[PDB]
């Protein structure tokens, strides 16, 4: 990746906050998909990112997969080496434990 | 079941521009976000992370930034009207050049 920005990009301009009292509708998580783990399809818990490719999954999960000996990632397939090979995210945890 | 989007708000906002992510972009050591546009132009004069600080790569640290698809498909998802916002304005402006 070169990270190239194209003539609209070197132009934009912030996408403001809505500030107003706005509620989202957040009853079913079958629109959120992204806040489940992979491995045991559950709302992630102490959320563990992959260095490399950036995918998510609890912190117990990961560190069990890793544990059985298969180094490579759940979600991509590409190589681990270890546990220094993802970090944990506290922003998507605290994102987490306000939605559900 | 109802979230008051100022209470998300925080998660879901770059702190280089004070605006949502918009093609969202994170450093890989320390795991801080920020819009592409703002975390590249940010990188060219600098090599820490706007945030916390930590040196991001040793030389050129476009190695250690990834696009986050997830986080970015999350403030799509609950930021309403932002993904139409965001693509109008692209349509407004390639139609202007
Ligand atoms: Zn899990
Ligand atoms: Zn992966
Ligand atoms: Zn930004
Ligand atoms: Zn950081």
């Amino acid at each position: 990746k070169t990270w190239e920005l194209s003539l609209y990009e070197l132009q934009r301009t912030p996408q403001e906050a809505i500030t107003d009292g706005l509620e989202i509708v957040v009853s079913p998580r079958s629109l959120h998909s992204e806040l489940m783990c992979p491995i045991c399809l559950d709302m992630l818990k102490n959320t563990m990112t992959t260095k490399e490719c950036l995918h998510r999954f609890c912190a117990d999960c990961i560190i069990t997969a890793l544990r059985s000996g298969n180094k490579e990632c759940p979600t991509c397939r590409k190589k681990l080496v270890s546990k220094r090979s993802l970090r944990p995210d506290p922003n998507f945890d605290a994102l987490i434990s306000k939605i559900y | 079941t109802r979230i008051k989007i100022t209470e998300l708000n925080p998660h879901l906002m770059c702190v280089l521009c004070g605006g949502y992510f918009i093609d969202a972009t994170t450093i890989i050591e320390c795991l801080h976000s920020f819009c592409k546009t703002c975390i590249v132009r940010y990188l060219e004069t600098s090599k820490y992370c706007p945030i916390c600080d930590v040196q991001v790569h040793k030389t050129r640290p476009l190695l250690n930034i990834r696009s986050d698809k997830t986080l970015q498909d999350i403030v799509y998802k609950l930021v309403p009207g932002l993904f139409k916002n965001e693509m109008k304005r692209r349509r407004d402006f390639y139609a202007a050049h």
